[PDB]
RNA sequence: UAGGAUAGGGGCCUACCAUGGUGGUGACGGGUGACGGAGAAUUAGGGUUCGAUUCCGGAGAGGGAGCCUGAGAAACGGCUAC
RNA sequence: GGCAUCGUUACUUUGAAGAAAUUAGAGUGCUCAAAGCAAGCCAUCGCUCUGGAUACAUUAGCAUGGGAUAACAUCAUAGGAU
């Protein structure tokens, strides 16, 4: 690791900018995504942030899905995660 | 704060040059910085740069072939007329020979020798040698 | 009316007791008619001084002073008077040694006839005329009310 | 119709028929066809063959046709063959303020910020995710897109007509290219 | 840095590069119009509207979606708030410091806190007022301050 | 605003009215062994210091003031007073 | 020869007006020089129309072209343009 005399700034590897943070990558991109969690029963299409902050709740029982901390929100052990993207 | 760009992008391809880098990224970049980068690759001072397009400001990577000695800016931007130009290159060059000072006239960005054909003057805004 | 003073205030040779008729006379001010005169330099004559009822002799369209000399734009700093304003000329001195600029202004006493309105801030033009006062040697040409020039 | 005058070319002539055939023999593309056809249509060969028509949807209907701008093309794949048909849309270019001049002529539609808004029309079923422009040593800059590595159909063979067709419309030489990640 | 301290904090969001809406985003312009109407019907805010349409309805951005920002479609619609909406908030804070330093004299920690909150008010009021976004004739006054929260 | 006076504009002066005018972009006040300029000395460039004196402009005839004659003077190799 | 009515400046180019003297500078063998603006020549009842050039002269002011870099307000209740 001379220096970035060997590496490439206009085509760097695809992972170190996986590990950088989202303002200093090349292109800045959001860390976060969007998903449907699934609860245990029905009513399993409802759309959540990663790092979200309101306590989301489902029609069904209200079958509270995350709650809100410093970072990603807690999905609770019952709720199925998957993700939705562009 | 960030009170010129261009002081930035020169002193920071400036510092990459004196450590023997081969490639120095320009954030924010300007059009300002992309014309004085083109006079200064047209003379032959620099190689190869692209310009980024990242939505807010871009950025420039350009490429360094060991050429360049110093260039730098000059705040802030003085007038100078053509009959003031001999006085200016006998303060920021080091010979009559070489060197080179970057004017934005209104026909656009620069050199003096080229102000000097085209008979017209301007502001100064570096200079690089 | 506009007479408010202790004496009866008329425009000068306008002869306002002829029995013939008007409205249609040449060189208004002949027989009985508001005098005004267009002050030249590109300038356009209000509306409010052709169709005005006050009397003013030092007002540059409709009294008895010329405009000629130095034009000098500016803004009006102080308004505080009686069809007078001052002027606030900004510019740059330039320090040679330092080869850089110094802010300076000039206040310029002017007299604003009563066919312009105008307020604290505006953009005015005015014109050197004779002295007309102890401070006063301009005279208000156009005002352009602050903040304006819009439309796209 | 078109923009101005009242005759145009003889070229519009198949497009039209093309437009007043092709609505029979689809059930939706049918019904969804009484918005005004085209204002001008252009032909251009790319180099070596397989030469290319531009289309100019006017300004409003370009949103309605991204609806069915995936079935068009392919369902005019059945129409005069050898060709690559593109849709843009006209747009207004006024340079027209001066030193004075306090028209504004708004920063959203300015000139030559057309330019850039014409360029992902000629890819609209995949929407370009970069853009880099390289100045090279003999003042030729060139302009590289990364599209979407969702390519999935017949966008890959259309990078030639594309650059030729931005050489012809905005006079910019463009090369495409695609991620390595997905 | 921060204009009233030491710190050098650089956390922030990140927009994408992709200005479209995700074509997962299946909800129409007048749909998300409603939320936000209604929102601002129910003494929202702006910034408070934004994030329950990210959260609740699958919304990534407004101005992706309906092509405006959020301030403008109130602002269309009418409903916007008479006063902006961070100097609502630096009014309301710099209210609640005054109202606890009026029993507390010696919490003189307090008092250089409110210096710091009027300072930014009025920087704020100043701009604001620069942008016709005010009055020409308002003005901060301290006494009668919390009657406006 | 209206007059008076002047060769003539003007608070230049008078009667009446209004409360204005300048100032950290230094007003006001003080120092100058300060007449101003063209210019002088030394000067890589920038600059620093000087400019009573023969060319241009101003002011004075011991110090103040008033005036006649005259196209032109508040003249002093003109008058009147202190 | 037309014919309009216009964002304002800074900057830069070109022009004009710009006292002489001094300075820079062309010509000229006052015997040289500091100088001066003289003179020179066929060997004349004279001639070279002899010469008596040219720059610079901050800033401020007037006018022409340029619009890159900068400063002002102008920017979405349409009270907009045609
Ligand atoms: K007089
Ligand atoms: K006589
Ligand atoms: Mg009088
Ligand atoms: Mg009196
Ligand atoms: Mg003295
Ligand atoms: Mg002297
Ligand atoms: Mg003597
Ligand atoms: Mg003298
Ligand atoms: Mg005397
Ligand atoms: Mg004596
Ligand atoms: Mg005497
Ligand atoms: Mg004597
Ligand atoms: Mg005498």
């Amino acid at each position: 690791m001379v220096l970035q005399n060997d590496i490439d700034l206009l085509n760097p590897p695809a992972e170190l900018e996986k590990l950088k943070h989202k303002k200093k990558r090349l292109v800045q991109s959001p860390n976060s995504f969007f998903m449907d969690v699934k609860c245990q029963g029905c009513f399993n299409i409802t759309t959540v942030f990663s790092h979200s902050q309101t306590v989301v709740v489902c029609p069904g029982c209200q079958t509270v899905l995350c709650q809100p901390t410093g970072g990603k929100a807690r999905l609770t052990e019952g709720c199925s995660f998957r993700r939705k993207g562009d | 704060v960030r009170v010129s760009v261009l002081n930035d992008a020169l002193k920071s391809m400036y510092n990459a040059e004196k450590r023997g880098k081969r490639q120095v990224m320009i954030r924010p970049s300007s059009k300002v910085i992309i014309k004085f980068l083109i006079v200064m690759q047209k003379h032959g001072y620099i190689g190869e740069f692209e310009y980024v397009d990242d939505h807010r400001s871009g950025k420039i990577v350009v490429e360094l072939n060991g050429r360049l000695n110093k260039c730098g800016v000059i705040s802030p931007r003085f007038d100078v007329g053509v009959k003031e130009i001999e006085g200016w290159t006998a303060r920021l060059l080091p010979s009559r020979q070489f060197g080179y000072i970057v004017l934005t006239t209104s026909a656009g960005i620069m050199d003096h020798e080229e102000a000097r054909r085209k008979n017209v003057g301007g502001k100064v805004l570096g200079f690089f040698y | 009316a506009e007479q408010t003073e202790k004496a009866f205030l008329k425009q000068p040779k306008v002869f306002l007791c002829s029995k013939k008729t008007t409205k249609g006379n040449n060189k208004p001010g002949k027989e009985g008619n508001r005098f005004w005169k267009s002050v030249g330099l590109g300038f356009k004559t209000p509306k409010e001084a052709i169709e005005g009822t006050y009397i003013d002799k030092k007002c540059p369209f409709t009294g008895t002073v010329s405009i000629r000399g130095r034009i000098i734009a500016g803004t009006c700093h102080s308004a505080k008077m009686n069809r007078t304003i001052i002027v606030r000329r900004n510019y740059l001195h330039y320090v040679k040694k330092y080869q850089r600029y110094e802010k300076r202004h000039s206040n310029i006493p002017a007299h604003i006839s009563p066919c312009f309105r105008v307020r604290e801030g505006d953009h005015v033009i005015i014109g050197q005329c004779r002295p007309l006062s102890k401070t006063v040697r301009f005279n208000v040409l156009k005002v352009v009310p602050a903040g304006s020039k819009s439309g796209a | 119709q078109k923009d101005k005058g009242v005759e145009p070319s003889e070229f519009e002539d198949t497009v039209a028929q093309a437009f007043f055939d092709l609505e029979n023999g689809n059930q939706e593309l049918k019904s969804d066809l009484k918005d005004l056809y085209i204002n001008t249509a252009i032909q251009m060969d790319v180099v070596g063959n397989r030469k290319a028509v531009v289309i100019h949807v006017p300004y409003r209907l370009r949103k309605p046709f991204r609806k069915i701008h995936v079935r068009l093309v392919r369902e005019l794949e059945k129409k005069f063959s050898g060709k690559d048909v593109v849709f843009v849309a006209t747009r207004r270019i006024v340079r027209p303020p001066k030193k004075g001049s306090a028209v504004q002529r708004p920063r959203t539609r300015t000139l030559t910020a057309v330019h850039d808004g014409i360029l992902e029309d000629v890819v609209y079923p995949a929407e370009i995710v970069g853009k880099r422009v390289r100045y090279r040593l003999d003042g030729a800059k060139v302009i590289k897109i990364y599209l979407d590595p969702k390519e999935r159909n017949n966008t890959e063979y259309k990078l030639e007509t594309f650059s030729a067709v931005y050489r012809r419309l905005c006079g910019k030489d463009v090369v495409f290219e695609y991620p390595v990640t997905e | 840095g921060r204009m009233h301290s030491r710190g050098k904090g650089i956390s922030s969001s990140a927009l994408p590069y992709k200005r479209t809406p995700p074509s997962w985003v299946k909800t129409a312009v007048a749909d998300v119009d409603e939320l936000i109407t209604k929102a601002a019907k129910k003494g929202q805010m702006p910034s408070q509207i934004g994030v329950l349409l990210r959260d609740q309805h699958g919304i990534p951005l407004v101005k992706s979606v309906t092509g405006s920002k959020i301030l403008r479609i109130l602002k269309a619609h009418g409903l916007a708030p008479e006063i902006p909406e961070d100097l609502y908030f630096l009014i309301k804070k710099a209210v609640a410091i005054r109202k606890h330093l009026e029993r507390n004299r010696k919490d003189k920690d307090s008092k250089f806190r409110l210096i710091l909150v009027e300072s930014r008010i009025h920087r704020l009021a100043r701009y604001y007022k620069r942008t016709k976004k005010l009055p020409p004739t308002w003005k901060y006054e301290s006494t009668t301050a919390s009657t406006l929260v």
